[PDB]
């Protein structure tokens, strides 16, 4: 038992040895110091049982691990089996080569790989919040409309000047910046306060819209997979962040045997224990975290708050299976796979997993309020206001240009 | 190349892919020299009674396995409990599951016209009211300037700073006071209200899954179906659960697995059942078209064997060992990784001219009434 | 003037000089456009319940 | 009759605080600078082919006010104001739809429903509940 699959627990002096529903871990481990156990695998044994009809006990490991091996000679539930103490062992076991050679392998009942797990995210916004609201088609049909009721402006006025009243109209779309010689003449009155009308529908008709855009979703927010720069260049675009894993287990030779650097840029942020990586993401300890597929699929649909959630993941890296070991070339290799294969043809499979696997946080969270000093996001309008700027130089320049003539 | 019986016609063409590509792979570890062909048949196989009393036989490519034709299968051969008994299978070496398929939702579809948010009455109420009130502001100013407080009044709804009238009543002064605060309510109001239909719209929600109790029973808004005699009705009519599901599909049937992407973006079948690698490449691809977040039947895919070759054992390892170096990954990014399109939620739909077009036609209303008003001053003058 | 400034701008008007005057109205103005906005704001939640 | 839960009542009024809460210090100061930074090159480019005159207008505009009647006689100084003006509304704009969001997606908690509420499929140490023995 080393994640949500096998659970240990001590003996109840009520019903026994303990409950039902779980079945006795008789391991003589240190000297019949009797435990019992349940969870996952073991409800896929108590379903065996019921289609090869044998007697098994159930002992742990003499070291808790999962498999790695040292000098040829094998420690772990494998290093117990390459011996032959133990006939069979399941649990949570991932399937590798170095792995498959030793001894055989049975179909894989649930599939796994690589992932990463990150402190989810603030809320986030686009730098495009402002200009999103409308097609760039209104955006130009103002100046149209603008011009037409200029040149609308002399024909009435024929019976101010136009290099003014452009000033009025334009300052009257953006909520009166400042008033200016009004325009006399009953008829101009009419055609302007009419353009006020399409005015104050325009702003508020914006407000509107605006008022949407943040009540949407956001943040993908880490990262694309282990070939970003960020992984692979440990300083060149951000300094200072730092991830790891767990050693001791399988998921280190698939990156230290293939891959260069990370093993030894984690070989100084590795945590002894699982959760231990859990503390340390709760108060940012650590940055990020690799490990199994499935633990962590699970660690996070159960945590108070899923403040904590994968990256993306639709995303797998290494995609392998777990499966149940068998001693070398025994002829049960066969059944027990001609058993499994029936399971998932009968729905039990399914009713297994919603009977321990799924999450609470299955639906969309609510996207949070992403209150901001976001100088970043907004910054576009500045920069707009600096092309004004370049713009006013460069008309200033126009000054002199016909000055000297 | 690749000798396809079915262009009787048995005509030598060439063939390539995904699968295509793991095989003269694999080929350089093994030596091997390999003719390829096609499956007359068109078809997987699975156990049929033959002759009526005489046999069980398989009615396709599995069966010309088993027959003696084939030695090997290298496709999207699904794994089972049933095959399993007279095949060998390599471990899995790219896992799937079961999705459906419905095309684009709505990009923009939202807004209408501009006095949507209100409703006739009240803007004839408030027209009526605006005067209403100007005059009698008029006759408290008069009694202890008409055409002033007509405009007076009937700007300062308009937000705009034209004339420059005022009040020199007491009476006028508190009625105005209070005039001002109806029209900043109003401007809110409306304001309010717009937002809330544009936020609000939720035109509908991608369906989800096959648990979408929408298909417990389904409304003939959902036409849906398979291909008949696939492989997934294996798991349909299998089951029980689903025999209501059965006998809507096997009278909504589409003809073929073409024919369903077909017919989709032909607004006519509006949600499709599958696998999920067979669609989601192609959605991807066909961007009008995706898929749901969801996976059904749980299994991957593998190599087959007669059975106990010398070497399944052997091939299955470097399958494996095959599996995690670059090979499935890099293949997939090349070769069902195209990535075009990107959905998301219900977007907040960015404003069109189309539907804000509505304001524009007062403005040009505004501007046929001007030459026609314009003489008018000629003539009261 | 001032009661008319919170209910955006029905009409201007004579406008007190010196420069003491002008800063203290200019304040008020800055409470006025918070206030309104935020009431806009409010009154858009009672239409979304 | 039937099987239920007692939860006291949820919030009645719990969600602001302060009103400059929308924006954070840093774009204030920001757009306090910005301000007098047009206002005198308004200056400026008026001067040279009214300072106290453009102060106001610039950092009047801002406020929606009426004050002074101030105006650029340039025409550079016309064109940066006619989007000085455009950059003024896009800051409250941007303000009002802030503050909205802030108040219409606060979800404070919503009350546990019913035995199967998957917060007590385990519980968190903030969920005490219990009935009396036997
Ligand atoms: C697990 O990895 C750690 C180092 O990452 C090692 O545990 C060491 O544990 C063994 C067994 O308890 C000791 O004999 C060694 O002395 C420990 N290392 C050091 C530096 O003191 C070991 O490599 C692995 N052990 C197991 C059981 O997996
Ligand atoms: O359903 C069919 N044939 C059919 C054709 C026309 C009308 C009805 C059925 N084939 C299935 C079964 C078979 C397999 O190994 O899964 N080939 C295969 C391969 C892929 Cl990639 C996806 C599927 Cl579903 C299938
Ligand atoms: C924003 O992120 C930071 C660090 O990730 C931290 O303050 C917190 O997780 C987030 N803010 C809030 C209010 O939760």
């Amino acid at each position: 038992e080393e994640a949500p699959f096998v659970i240990v627990e001590s003996v109840d002096p009520l019903s026994g040895t303990c409950m039902r529903n779980t079945v006795p871990c008789q391991k003589r481990i240190i000297s019949y110091i009797k435990k019992c156990c349940k969870g996952f695998c073991i409800d896929i044994l108590k379903k065996i049982s019921k289609s090869v009809k044998f007697t098994y006990d159930l002992y742990l490991v003499t070291n808790g691990k999962h498999g790695k091996k040292i000098n040829g000679t094998w420690n772990g539930m494998i290093g117990e089996v390459v011996m032959k103490r133990a006939y069979m062992a399941v649990g949570s076991l991932t399937i590798n080569e170095e792995r498959s050679e030793v001894v055989d392998f049975s179909v894989p009942f649930i599939e796994t790989g690589i992932s990463v797990m990150v402190s989810r995210s603030n809320g986030t916004v686009s730098p495009s919040a402002f200009l999103e609201p409308f097609s760039a088609c209104v955006w130009v049909m103002m100046f149209v409309m603008l011009l037409i009721v200029s040149a609308v402006a002399v024909f009435v006025f024929e019976y101010f000047t136009i290099g003014k009243a452009i000033w009025l109209l334009w300052g009257l779309v953006f909520n009166n910046s400042v008033p200016v010689q009004n325009p006399k003449g009953t008829t101009s009155k009419i055609m302007v306060s009419v353009w006020a009308f399409f005015a104050v529908i325009f702003l508020a008709s914006y407000t509107a819209n605006l008022a949407a855009f943040m009540i949407q979703e956001e943040y993908v927010d880490q990262v694309s997979g282990l070939s970003d720069k960020k992984f692979q260049r440990p300083n060149d675009f951000s300094p200072p962040f730092r991830f790891g894993t767990v050693p001791n287990g399988s998921t280190e030779r698939n990156i230290r045997n293939n891959y260069a650097e990370m093993h030894a840029y984690m070989g100084k942020f590795n945590q002894r224990g699982v959760d231990d990586a859990l503390l340390s993401l709760k108060t940012g300890k650590l940055d990020a975290f690799i490990y199994d597929a499935a633990v962590l699929n699970y660690m996070a649909g159960r945590d108070e708050g899923c403040k904590l959630v994968t990256i993306g993941s639709g995303k797998v890296f290494a995609s392998t299976g777990y499966g149940i070991a068998i001693q070398k070339d025994s002829g049960w290799k066969r059944q027990v796979d001609l058993a499994i294969l029936q399971l998932f043809g009968d729905g039990e499979m399914e009713e297994l997993e919603a009977l321990w696997l799924t999450g609470i946080c299955h639906n969309e969270k609510n996207e949070v309020m992403s209150s901001q000093l976001d100088i970043d996001n907004m910054a576009g309008v500045f920069y707009m206001l600096g092309a004004a700027m370049a713009l006013s130089l460069i008309t200033f320049i126009s000054e002199h240009l016909f000055y000297w003539q | 190349i690749c000798t396809g019986p079915n262009d009787r016609h048995t005509v030598p063409q060439c063939c390539y892919g995904f699968c295509i590509d793991l095989l003269i792979k694999l080929a350089r570890t093994m030596q091997f020299t390999y003719e390829v062909h096609l499956v007359a048949d068109g078809k997987f196989g699975t156990q049929e009674r033959v002759q009526n009393s005489n046999k069980k036989e398989w009615n396709g490519m599995m069966g010309e396995l088993l027959s003696g034709q084939a030695d090997m299968i290298v496709a999207p051969l699904t794994i089972n409990n049933e095959r399993a008994q007279y095949i060998e299978f390599s471990k899995p070496f790219k896992y799937q599951g079961l999705t459906i398929l419905v095309k684009k939702e709505i990009p923009r579809s939202t807004l209408d016209s501009f006095m949507q948010p209100f409703q006739s009455t009240l803007w004839l109420l408030v027209g009526l009211s605006v005067h209403v009130v100007a005059v009698m502001l008029y006759l408290l100013d008069r009694f202890s300037t008409l055409s002033s407080a007509m405009w007076f009044s009937w700007g300062v709804l308009l937000n705009s700073g034209i004339g420059e009238g005022a009040p020199r009543s007491f009476s006028a002064r508190i009625l105005g006071m209070v005039w001002a605060g109806f029209a900043m309510i109003i401007v809110a109001s409306y304001t309010a209200n717009l937002a809330a239909f544009l936020v609000l719209d939720r035109p509908e929600e991608r369906i989800t899954g096959i648990n979408d109790p929408r298909l417990r029973n389904p409304s003939d808004k959902f036409i849906y179906a398979t291909v008949k005699q696939s492989s997934v009705d294996i798991y349909f009519r299998r089951q029980v659960e689903l025999s209501t599901m059965y006998r809507h599909m096997e009278k909504h049937n589409y003809e073929s697995a073409a024919e369903a992407i077909q017919a989709v973006r032909d607004n006519k079948l509006h949600a499709f059942i599958w696998d999920s690698a067979v669609l989601e490449f192609e959605a991807s691809q066909k961007c009008d078209l995706v898929t749901t977040g969801e996976l059904f039947f749980r299994s991957g895919f593998g190599i087959g064997m007669r059975k106990d070759s010398p070497w399944k054992q052997q091939v299955s390892l470097s399958i494996l060992k095959s599996h995690e170096n670059g090979f499935m990954e890099d293949l997939d990014k090349t070769w069902v990784r195209y990535q075009e399109c990107d959905s998301r939620s219900n977007a907040p739909a960015t404003l069109t001219c189309e539907n804000m077009a509505g304001v524009f036609m007062l403005v040009a209303g505004g501007i046929v009434a001007g030459i026609f008003l314009i003489f008018i001053e000629i003539a009261y003058k």
